[PDB]
């Protein structure tokens, strides 16, 4: 068996945010390099609305 | 090898700002060029292959010591990635970047009398290829444009068609000009062909050929930076921005 | 005024506008410098391809 | 979050007579009432937003219609006939019913096919779908604009990470976006950074104090870990808020702190004199503090009185102490440290922030290399007496105990002044200001924070309360400059200049105050951030904006235009140029029926109502023209209207349905309406019927009933079915490969 | 081990402690130096730096690797180079496919 847990059953994805969408659900099963927790932001801007 | 690797006239502009004239010369004697040799290429053939040896190998050879030498050096180095040995140039000219000597004044040589016909002649551009000749003319239209001698690289390359087909279009006092052109001059790089550990023919080939291994060597290896792993690692003096711009552009 | 106006912006990237004087834009100057080049080999190219 | 829109708005209506003879396409916008004798443009700025609700386009978004296609039985077709717009079977019907009138032969197959293959959907060499579909000319001028505004704000997810690389600090882990996020991905963002001076520089006292509070809040939680008139004053009660201001000293420019002496000094005052000046930076001094501290050593070390040296200069001071035998007379300037990063809302700048305690990073010791000489001599000198060495020796050994615990715990306040100083941008840095000295440091307080000093502990709940600052000051920071945006604009477009008259101050202060109350009605257009600021003195929050835009009224401060004020201004000078779309003119002509006046004729109806120009002359002279205000006064309209005129200088709403079936073409009203005050204009409204040309009772009522005709020039909405060409419009939609990232940070918070 | 282009990089803390100096010098002393960039390089030799010589990472931001090392030597410290991991030459017997 190449995977034990599959990155993502190809007929459940429709589009290519689908894929990413999956990916990032099944990361945990994966060796991450890098194990995701709070994102720092380091810039902000906030546009005047309608 | 790293001069090599330069894929846009950022880059290649870049890099020839901070590197010294030093690593353009060579200390090493070499042989001379233009001379007829027979070399072993045993994977091909059992006898001895002929060949002729130039200033556009990878191999450092002995060169003129006048201001002729020392240009035919610089663009050896930038289109084959070695130099040539001219020795005793003197400190304050080594110290000087490679686009210092091009494009300034200030260094103290003089290179108004060089004349581009026999220079690209020396520099044998009938054995260049498209990404050599592109870098060749570069170099040209930098020592034009140092000299006052536009009119005279314009006369030059309406005589060789070819030449001003492929020229660059850049004025090298204009910084919004490097950054439109998208012009390729990587002569090494991650192959998308299959590239395999195989001697080549001729001098050129196969010396060229050793530097493309070695960049893949060299591509893998520690001394790489990949910008997408540890981008905030390097310094800020030297971080990608895009308000960064070459000095006195 | 519509239909000149959405031709005019295609054309030159800029909305027209009263006190002006409608040159045509950058697709203008494209199309004028590229004419200069094509009759002589003496004529600079000053057009970047981008 | 980027609103991905389905389908295109194309307001396109067909109407048919009941023959079938005549058919027209109208685009319905709606009816906007314009009210006359005000600016038009105020006006249209209001209907502007209404209409960009309408039409769906206020928010960002994109288009996506590439998948509203079908495909068509026939194998040789394989084109993509797209769902969006009037569908063009409507104009088959409509076509097909107006030849079965004439007695003409059906449309054909192969006219018919042409015809239903007119909107089709097709790639382009990018990868976006244009769509071509029939809709109306201004939803389609307006819809394509504003997708032209937002897409500025569309950029691809390698472009956004070049722009902010350099505010990234080498602390936190990189992150790693996936493989389709770094090809296809695309992120919207606003990358104009807007200036926090106009708020900062109109209100220094309250911007500062703000600041500076919220900072001491921060940093008092951070966790740690003769001889008797000095050794029993010790006390570490207000330790963290001594801790706080000196963070504040170094982490700021020019925050000068201040210290208070008794009436008669002992030694626990020069101590703390002398602590300030070896251990403070001399930017954070005044020159009056040093003089007061000169003062107050010569007064206790030469025994003299404050009267003798309240005249006495800084050069003076120093000579006489010098003589004595203290050298301790100098302030010495901290040494500026760079950051590591760019700083935050400060683009292409360098941030730097003092050194604590007058360290030298470089030497890793005290920047005034005679302090070991000076202890030396303060121990052999003969103070306040003739002999015995006690105020001497005591002062040295409380110098030497000052010194090695600065030395010591220089790396772990360093390490703190730079966290804090990474929160405030640059701008900040520069500007603000100790104003009305509301932090003050007791003298015992001083000597007891230099003699006890406290080593810094960074546990891992400090730091995370700290990342959890910094995404609430950018947060903060983002809403401030929205806001001062939005001040900017109300403040230019609503007030002038002042002058000294009586009726000037009147017309102010009322619109002063018909501003404030509209601004805080409902949600206020001000955010709770900036109320907090103003509110900071103790005043009501809609009393410090009042105040707070008086004073910004003739700004020279550059405002960046956004998007959506670039679309709002489209649609209002639209709304002015093209009055017909949206129901209203400026003139319409009353004539008697005898009266032949040239009419359009394109629609086929019954004695229309619509000309497609006011006529110049009729019967070869011109028309009279006459303003409402001087109709409106007229007491002889009676003989006027005998003859016909043209009625301007006013704003006509009128509206009107097309009645399928054939009758009398008349108004809802009567024209006018006569009074003893004045004469006006009764609403109007249009009751139009195609007509058959050969109704003889029809053409009676026409010619007799009706005595009096009123016309208007043609609404541009309308347009002839054979014409059904000029309503082919294109729309590009980008491709469906792109991925939108919501969270584009590029770094996660974990050592 | 098995695959050269893989790499290993550890993030420290602003202030670091003994904890981070150990595991620094674990990484130097014990994983292959053909697996620790020249940036992670340096960003050890600023940890290490640090904690012994007493200084801040804004003070020796702008240091080459030369300089780190030498600062780190003047003080006592040994351990400022990286190792190259020796190869072992693998074989996988044919059975009933070519071998490896």
């Amino acid at each position: 068996k190449l995977f034990e847990t599959s990155p993502f059953d190809p007929l459940t994805i429709k589009n290519n945010q689908d894929v990413v969408d999956k990916l990032y659900a099944t990361q945990s099963s994966s060796i991450q390099e890098v194990v995701p927790t709070k994102t720092f932001a380091t810039e902000l801007q906030f546009g005047v609305t309608s | 090898m790293d001069v090599l690797s330069k894929g846009s006239l950022k880059e290649l502009l870049a890099h020839l700002e901070k590197t010294p004239l030093e690593e353009a010369i060579s200390y090493r004697i070499g042989t001379v060029p233009y001379q007829n040799v027979l070399i072993s290429r045993n994977e091909y053939y059992n006898q001895l292959y002929p060949d002729t040896t130039s200033l556009i190998d990878g191999v450092s050879r002995e060169g003129q010591r006048n201001v002729n030498g020392l240009i035919m050096s610089i663009i050896s180095y930038v289109v084959s990635g070695s130099g040539h040995y001219i020795p005793n140039i003197g400190f304050m000219l080594l110290r000087r970047s490679i686009l210092d000597i091009l494009t300034k004044h200030d260094t103290g040589l003089v290179t108004n009398n060089l004349n581009y016909g026999i220079i690209a002649r020396n520099l044998t551009v009938s054995k260049m290829n498209c990404e050599q000749r592109k870098r060749m003319l570069i170099c040209f239209k930098l020592l034009a444009y140092k000299d006052g001698n536009q009119n005279d690289y314009e006369i030059y390359l309406n005589q060789n068609i070819p030449l001003k087909q492929i020229a660059p279009n850049f004025i090298p006092g204009d910084m919004r000009t490097v950054i439109h052109n998208q012009d390729q001059l990587a002569i090494v790089g991650i192959p998308a062909y299959r590239l395999t550990q195989s001697t080549e023919l001729s001098i050129r080939d196969d010396n060229a050929k050793s530097y493309k291994l070695g960049y893949v060597d060299w591509y893998n290896s520690n001394s790489f930076l990949r910008e997408r792993s540890e981008f905030n690692l390097i310094r800020l003096k030297d971080r990608d921005t895009k308000y960064g711009k070459l000095n006195g552009w | 005024d519509v239909p000149f106006v959405q031709a005019y912006s295609k054309f030159a990237d800029d909305n027209p506008r009263h006190l002006r004087v409608k040159t045509g834009g950058k697709m203008a100057n494209a199309l004028t410098n590229v004419i200069r080049s094509y009759y002589s080999i003496n004529a600079p190219a000053i057009v970047p391809q981008v | 979050e980027l609103i991905k829109v389905p389908t295109i708005p194309h307001n396109l209506v067909l109407i048919q007579s009941d023959n079938g003879k005549h058919a027209l396409i109208k685009e319905d916008l709606g009816q906007w009432p314009v009210e006359t004798g005000i600016s038009l443009v105020n006006q249209a700025g209001v209907f502007a937003v209404q209409l960009a609700n309408k039409l769906g386009i206020d928010k960002p978004f994109v288009l996506d219609a590439g998948s509203n296609y079908f495909t068509d039985t026939s194998f040789i077709d394989t084109r993509k006939y797209c769902t969006d717009g009037l569908s063009p079977r409507e104009i088959q019907k409509a076509l097909n019913r107006q030849r079965a009138y004439y007695d003409r032969p059906e449309l054909t197959i192969s006219e018919n096919k042409t015809l239903l293959s007119q909107s089709i959907i097709y790639p382009d060499a990018d990868g976006n779908d244009v769509s071509i579909i029939f809709s109306g000319a201004m939803s389609h001028a307006i819809f394509t604009y504003a997708q032209s505004q937002w897409n500025k704000n569309i950029i691809k997810l390698d472009d956004y990470i070049r722009e902010i690389t350099l505010t990234v600090p080498k602390q936190y882990r990189p992150r790693r976006f996936k493989e389709i996020e770094h090809t296809h991905g695309y992120v919207y963002r606003e990358l104009n950074q807007g200036s926090l001076l106009p708020l900062v520089d109109a209100n220094l006292k309250e911007s500062s104090s703000y600041y500076f509070k919220k900072l001491m809040s921060s940093i008092s939680n951070v966790p740690v870990d003769h001889v008797s008139m000095l050794t029993n004053r010790l006390t570490t009660a207000n330790a963290p808020t001594v801790r706080a201001i000196t963070v504040l000293t170094c982490m700021f420019k020019q925050f000068r702190i201040g210290m208070t002496y008794a009436l008669d000094p002992n030694i626990m005052d020069v101590a703390a004199a002398t602590c300030m000046l070896l251990f403070r930076p001399a930017q954070s001094i005044s020159d009056e503090q040093y003089r007061y501290c000169l003062q107050t050593m010569a007064v206790f070390l030469t025994n003299t009185t404050y009267d003798i040296v309240n005249n006495d200069t800084i050069d003076v001071l120093k000579m006489k102490l010098r003589n004595q035998g203290w050298p301790f007379v100098e302030r010495y300037n901290a040494v500026e440290i760079d950051m590591s990063v760019e700083p935050l809302r400060s683009p292409g700048q360098v941030g730097r922030y003092y050194n604590p305690f007058n360290i030298d990073p470089l030497t890793k010791k005290h920047v005034e290399d005679r302090l070991e000489e000076f202890i030396n001599q303060v121990q052999v000198g003969r103070f306040r007496n003739a002999s015995g060495n006690a105020v001497g020796t005591t002062l040295a050994a409380f110098l030497r105990a000052c010194r090695d615990k600065t030395s010591a715990n220089w790396r772990g306040y360093s390490v703190l002044v730079s966290r804090y100083r990474s929160l405030i941008p640059n701008e900040l840095f520069e500007s603000l200001r100790n104003i009305s000295g509301e932090y003050n440091i007791n003298p015992q307080d001083e000597h007891s924070f230099f003699f006890a000093l406290a080593q810094i502990n960074a546990d891992d709940e400090f730091i995370g309360a700290i990342d959890k600052e910094s995404a609430e000051y950018l947060d903060e920071y983002a809403t401030l400059a929205r806001d001062i945006s939005n001040s900017l604009t109300l403040v230019k477009a609503a007030f002038g200049p002042l002058e000294r008259t009586s009726g000037s101050i009147i017309n102010h202060a009322n619109n002063l105050n018909k501003v404030i109350n509209h601004v805080f009605a409902d949600k206020p257009l001000i955010s709770e951030t900036m109320l907090k600021i103003l509110t900071i003195d103790g005043t009501t929050g809609k009393d410090g904006y009042r105040n707070w835009l008086d004073k910004l009224v003739g700004h020279n401060y550059p405002v960046y235009v956004e998007p959506v004020v670039n679309i709002m201004n489209f649609i209002s000078a639209r709304f002015v140029a093209d009055s017909s779309y949206f129901g209203y003119t400026n003139e319409i002509m009353i004539m008697p029926n005898h009266i032949n006046v040239p009419v359009d004729d394109r629609f086929g109806f019954r004695d229309s109502p619509f000309c497609t120009s006011l006529p110049r002359t009729i019967m070869g002279n011109d028309v009279r023209r006459i303003s409402y205000n001087v109709f409106s006064m007229m007491e002889d309209i009676d003989d006027v209207i005998s003859e016909g005129f043209i009625l301007y200088d006013a704003y006509f709403n009128f509206s009107y349905d097309i009645m399928t079936t054939d009758g009398v073409t008349r108004l809802k009203e009567d024209i006018l309406i006569v009074t003893d005050t004045g004469n006006d204009i009764k609403p109007i409204h249009f009751y139009i019927y195609f007509e058959n040309r050969n109704d003889k009772k029809l053409r009676y009522e026409s010619k007799m009933n009706v005595s009096y005709r009123l016309y208007i020039k043609t609404p541009a909405c309308l347009l002839p079915l054979s014409d059904y060409m000029r309503a082919q419009h294109d729309y590009v939609s980008p491709s469906s490969s792109r991925v939108y990232i919501k969270d584009p940070a590029v770094v996660y918070t974990r050592s």
